[PDB]
């Protein structure tokens, strides 16, 4: 909620990834810029929720 | 008398002293330096301000410094050689030559 | 007592800006500001437009 | 006799009014506690000072 | 007040605490999560203009949270800071740990410690909406059991009502508080030794804190908000208390 | 050095009164050492002896 | 195009920061105790803790009265004495001629408590503990410290004279 | 210079590059700044005379008190200094050793005496007006600001004629009689 | 003798060499109590030897839970047995400092030649490990601790409070 | 807190002057004696429920 | 200027004057004191508090 603040860039992650374990182990880089994409990969690795 | 920084082009202190200046020297660093006027030896800072008017050293034609004792020496047209401590202000010795 | 002891050679550096009436007593403007003595033509042109 | 009052004629009435006058002085000297909230209101009503510091100092 | 009253927010001398000046003055702090009151207290909204933002301010209830009673009492320097970290003890609900989270900002975090699972479920639910709060359901008397989760807090605040308040604060401050860090303890005289009076309890507990190398700086009775209480604010010296 | 008393007190003391209980950095350890060995050979002029 | 009235630049002796003596460059009101009336201090209830100085100790030896059961006669209620670490340090700094009064001071029935001062003054410590709490009762037998504690309200003081003690500010004298 | 720490400050209690014992508390630059004298040796040139007054002060007092040679002498010197203006008291004679001061002798200089007659805005702006050639003592203007004005001569210091320093003064009063081209 | 000490980071365990012992007679003094504040003085006392990070957040939760019950985990047993020299279980056991006094019998049951020390001396050193933290590990840390403390923080809090997202 | 500019001035100084002289708005209030100069950083908000 | 030999006393001490002290030869942190009351106390000087 605090790294990708765009409304539809958030939503299309949810259509693609469902679990934070799924987001770390599989592809997301199509719909994100790479410096943001690598940093949500750290977010999918260690997180809060 | 100009407290000249030399390798770079800066000038720390420029002074126009209307008495006949004879000899000036840095004493402990580049900051504090002491000039010798017509009748009295003055001591200056990096900004060109006066610090003390030395009541002794009543003639200073040749003024030198030796660094490991903080010792300001003066001997001019007067026969006397006066040793002065720039660390404490005590005139250490007054030799009548 | 201050009247008899004027010493008519004094200068304070506000003798330029402060004016005096022809009768003898000093004058002070109603606005009191040092900027609203009058109005320039660019101000008058804009203020009449408003 | 100089004209005294009905208050001095009884000690029990005098001790009551002397105590209630001393109680209102005590509320003026220090902020004593009174009740809590049986109603709705949240904070205070007499203003909040900034540089007040009504705390005793623990000097060594 | 009502839904049409207006106030002027002026910053209090303590940083992070703000003052709402109206017809009556109020003690207010800027909220983390807007729109929802953590325990039903009222809240103030301002708008600042770039497109505008609507940041919401939340009032601090003095009679339910003992820290707010001490602020309007007036302290020399409450060590809870706009940037530092704070170790709460005894935060059952968010009666005050929401506002302590509000005064330390997003840069600092707040470590809420409580025992019972019934208010710890509420402490879980709030700490996932204010990201600076993390809760400790682990027992506060034994800091060894939760030493994984806390690293070098800067402030410790006591609100637990066990009679061994001096032992439970020293055992936390010896291992989690930084040097020269602030120690705030809300001393309750009924919960420590009810057989003896209030000032005897206050003299005893500030002496036990001096024995455990916690120098006291100030005490405040907070009388008009709560009977028979005190807060003792002091600095953890640990090296030459004299 | 632990010292008793007739006053009922058991005081504990230092061996050398100028040293400290710290662990020092290698710069401070050398310079404190250098103050000691230079003091050892230069004991014999009387104004080192006057202060010591 | 020079300026006018040129003067030699010198040392601005009341202004510069290179001197030692020009290196210099929240209202406080301590509240009254909430357990204190005008003059009562209603928190004075049994048991009691007395603060002891040397002039209390040395006169009690002079007047043949031991502390714990001697405190029983005047104050008449249950009370235990406590002596600060500062006081016992300076009481035993009197030396050899009061060591019997030293021995009566160190006793398992006389409680002791620690201290935090960069000093050993008995009068300054006893007042500061009194100011910060208004909880204790003080035993003193010199006029300098007695007037210092008589000027703070609500603090019971006791002294010794004749054969036994005498309390001053306690309402429950009997 | 480094705001030296305690373990070396006790070793260096007596060091100061800025303040020395021969510098007599910096009373030279203190009375120099207050009264705005230009060069550096002018304070000490007064101090030799102010020391010489005190030298004749003490040497008058080893004499017997009821000496007829004494009875004439210091009253002659007191009237000399009163007409000088350096001391402004005829009653005491102990003032001729105590109240005789360089600050007593430098307030009788010209630019201070402007400020006592309120003819200048400050004590420094008098030096500016004296050096620009505006100030006369009787017939002639003097340009040296280091002029001691006699107590009698204090009455006659005006502005010079036909000058712009006088025209502004008379224009505010609406008094300019330009037949005398003032 | 406090020859080895142990700190347990939120991501992994660590075993530290103690090169110098602060003198424990004057352990309440002004000088030695502030000597852990300076990183230039604490690093003469301590030096890293081993640091085995936790393989995942799920492994980090149960390992932190096993410490909370006062039991030695598998990863703690693995990192200690392969760092402590095999000393005697009868004479002059190797001294290892643990922040928990309760973990003493659990370690010595598994490792009979190692003794657990939790004094004021041991607690002051382990507090100094927290005080410097990331500086002492020479960058070996698997991830930032400032998220690792928070990540394990809600893991242990939610599991002990026993609630579900359903 | 954001700085007060010299705009929206008619709606702010009326509130500031009323808060500064709030001791006479109601004869039955009697606030603490204080000064309350207009602060150099402040803001305006309304209480909502 | 750094000669500060007193560094602290142990506990509250005994009550008549210790006439026998024995340091622990195998451990750095312990000693035993006994005074004229026939009371013996075991001291940890790390905390400067008696065990028992």
């Amino acid at each position: 909620a605090k790294i990708v603040t765009d409304s539809v860039a958030y939503a299309r992650i949810i259509l693609t990834m469902g679990i934070r374990s799924k987001a770390s182990e599989t592809d997301l880089s199509e719909i994100l810029p790479e410096e943001i994409e690598e940093r949500v990969k750290t977010a999918a690795e260690v997180s809060m929720g | 008398v100009a407290s000249m920084d030399w390798r770079k082009g800066q000038l720390r202190a420029e002074l126009f002293l209307n008495e006949t200046c004879h000899s000036a020297t840095y004493l402990q660093n580049e900051q504090y330096f002491a000039v010798a006027q017509k009748k009295y030896t003055f001591i200056y800072d990096h900004e060109g301000t006066e610090l003390h008017r030395l009541k002794q050293h009543i003639e200073a034609r040749h003024l030198d410094f030796l660094p490991y004792h903080y010792l300001l020496v003066t001997a001019g047209e007067t026969g006397w050689l006066k040793y002065h401590d720039v660390s404490t202000g005590q005139l250490v010795s007054e030799l009548r030559t | 007592e201050k009247a008899k002891e004027r010493n008519p050679d004094e200068y304070y550096h506000a003798m330029h800006s402060r004016k005096t009436d022809a009768k003898g007593l000093l004058i002070s403007s109603r606005h009191g500001d040092e900027e609203d003595e009058s109005l320039s033509m660019d101000q008058v042109k804009l203020l009449k437009t408003q | 006799t100089p004209k005294r009052n009905k208050d001095n004629r009884n000690s029990r009435v005098k001790k009551r009014k002397k105590y209630q006058k001393a109680q209102k002085k005590l509320k003026s000297v220090r902020a004593v506690y009174s009740g809590g909230q049986s109603g709705v209101y949240e904070g205070e009503k007499t203003g909040i000072k900034k540089g007040l510091t009504r705390s005793v100092k623990f000097k060594n | 007040a009502r839904g049409g009253a207006k106030v002027v927010i002026e910053p209090h001398r303590h940083a992070g605490v703000y003052i709402a000046r109206g017809k009556e003055d109020l003690l207010v702090t800027k909220n983390m999560a807007p729109g929802e009151s953590v325990y039903g207290e009222k809240r103030i909204s301002v708008e600042e203009p770039v497109p505008p933002t609507k940041v919401e301010y939340r009032v601090w209830n003095p009679f339910r949270s003992k820290l707010a009673a001490g602020i309007m009492g007036g302290l020399d320097e409450l060590f809870i800071a706009p940037g530092k970290k704070v170790l709460y003890l005894g935060a059952a609900s968010g009666t005050s740990v929401s506002h302590v989270s509000d005064v330390v900002g997003p840069e600092g975090v707040v470590y809420a410690v409580e025992f019972s699972h019934r208010p710890g479920r509420e402490l879980i639910s709030m700490a996932k909406k204010r990201p600076n709060i993390i809760p400790i359901i682990e027992d506060a008397r034994h800091p060894q059991k939760y030493r994984m989760l806390i690293g070098m807090v800067d402030c410790v605040f006591a609100d637990v009502a066990q009679p061994d308040q001096a032992r439970i604060i020293a055992l936390n401050s010896h291992m989690f508080l930084k040097d020269q860090g602030g120690v705030v303890i809300s001393i309750k005289a009924n919960c420590i030794d009810s057989t003896v009076d209030a000032e005897t309890v206050f003299a005893r507990e500030v002496q036990k804190l001096r024995e455990e190398r916690i120098k006291p700086l100030e005490q405040l009775t907070l009388e008009p908000y709560e009977r028979d209480h005190c807060i003792v604010v002091g600095r953890y010296m640990r090296s030459g208390l004299k | 050095i632990i010292s008793g008393s007739d006053d009922g007190n058991v005081r504990l003391w230092r061996s050398k009164a100028w040293e400290r209980s710290n662990v020092k950095t290698t710069r401070e350890k050398n310079k404190l050492e250098y103050d000691e060995k230079l003091k050892e050979r230069f004991r014999h002029m009387p104004e080192i002896k006057r202060i010591s | 195009t020079r300026k006018f009235g040129l003067v030699k630049r010198t040392l601005n002796t009341k202004k510069d920061q290179r001197l030692k003596k020009n290196q210099e460059n929240t209202r406080n009101i301590p509240q009254v105790s909430s357990a204190l009336f005008f003059q009562y201090n209603q928190a004075i209830k049994p048991p009691y803790q007395v603060l002891i100085d040397t002039n209390f100790i040395n006169f009690s030896i002079q007047k043949k009265v031991d502390i714990v059961r001697g405190m029983m006669d005047c104050l008449l209620a249950k009370c235990n004495p406590l002596i600060t670490d500062c006081v016992m340090a300076e009481l035993e700094k009197l030396g050899p001629k009061y060591r019997i009064a030293l021995k009566l001071a160190r006793d398992p029935r006389i409680k002791r408590l620690s201290c935090s001062h960069k000093g050993t003054y008995a009068d300054d410590c006893l007042v500061h503990r009194v100011l910060q709490h208004k909880c204790y009762i003080v035993a003193t037998n010199d006029a300098g410290l007695k007037q210092r504690i008589r000027k703070i309200p609500g603090i019971p003081l006791m002294s010794v004279g004749g054969h036994a003690y005498v309390i001053e500010k306690l309402p429950d004298v009997f | 210079v480094r705001k030296l720490k305690h373990h070396e400050q006790k070793l260096l209690k007596k060091v100061d590059f800025l303040e020395w014992k021969q510098d007599q508390g910096h009373r030279d630059t203190q009375v120099m700044r207050t009264y705005h004298i230009q060069n550096r040796e002018d304070y000490h040139k007064y101090n030799r005379i102010c020391g010489d007054i005190r030298r004749l002060a003490n040497k008058l007092s080893l004499l017997p008190p009821t000496d007829p040679f004494r009875r004439k002498h210091e009253q002659l010197l007191l009237d000399k200094l009163y007409a000088m203006g350096v001391l402004t008291t005829k009653s005491k004679i102990s003032d001729l050793e105590n109240k005789v001061t360089v600050s007593a002798i430098c307030r009788r200089r010209l630019p201070v005496i402007m400020h006592r007659l309120k003819m200048a805005e400050t004590i420094q702006d008098a030096v500016k007006f004296i050096e620009q050639g505006h100030v006369r003592v009787g017939p002639n203007l003097i340009n040296d600001p280091a002029y001691l004005v006699t107590r009698n001569m204090e009455d006659y210091v005006t502005w010079v004629d036909n000058s712009k320093i006088k025209k502004t003064l008379l224009r505010y009063r609406n008094q300019i009689d330009d037949f005398d081209f003032s | 003798p406090i020859e080895y000490l142990l700190f347990e980071e939120p991501t992994g365990y660590a075993v530290f060499k103690v090169k110098l012992q602060q003198d424990d007679i004057g352990s309440r003094l002004k000088e030695v109590q502030e000597q852990i504040n300076d990183f230039g003085a604490f690093t003469k006392l301590i030096e890293l030897v081993s640091f085995a990070p936790f393989k995942g957040a799920a492994e980090a939760l149960e390992n932190a839970n096993d410490i909370s019950e006062g039991l030695v985990s598998e990863s703690l047993k693995a990192i200690l047995d392969l760092n402590l020299p095999k000393a005697s279980s009868k004479k002059k056991n190797i001294t290892l400092a643990i922040s928990d006094k309760n973990l003493g019998p659990s370690i010595k049951e598994e490792f009979p030649y190692v003794d657990c020390i939790s004094n004021e001396l041991a607690q002051d050193l382990i507090r100094g490990v927290r005080l410097h933290g990331e500086k002492l590990f020479k960058g070996l840390q698997s991830g930032d601790l400032e998220r690792a403390q928070l990540g394990l923080g809600h893991a242990y809090s939610r599991a002990k409070v026993k609630f579900s997202v359903q | 807190l954001p700085k007060p500019d010299d705009n929206m001035r008619r709606e702010v100084q009326r509130d500031l002057l009323l808060i500064k002289h709030r001791a006479a708005l109601d004869p039955k209030r009697h606030y603490k004696k204080q000064r309350w100069e207009v602060p150099e950083r402040f803001a305006i908000g309304t209480i909502i429920e | 200027m750094f000669a500060k030999p007193f560094v602290g006393q142990l506990g509250y001490g005994h009550r008549d004057g210790v006439y026998a002290i024995a340091k622990n030869y195998g451990s750095l942190n312990k000693l035993a004191t006994g005074s004229a009351d026939g009371v013996i106390k075991y001291w940890n000087m790390s905390t400067r508090e008696e065990f028992v």
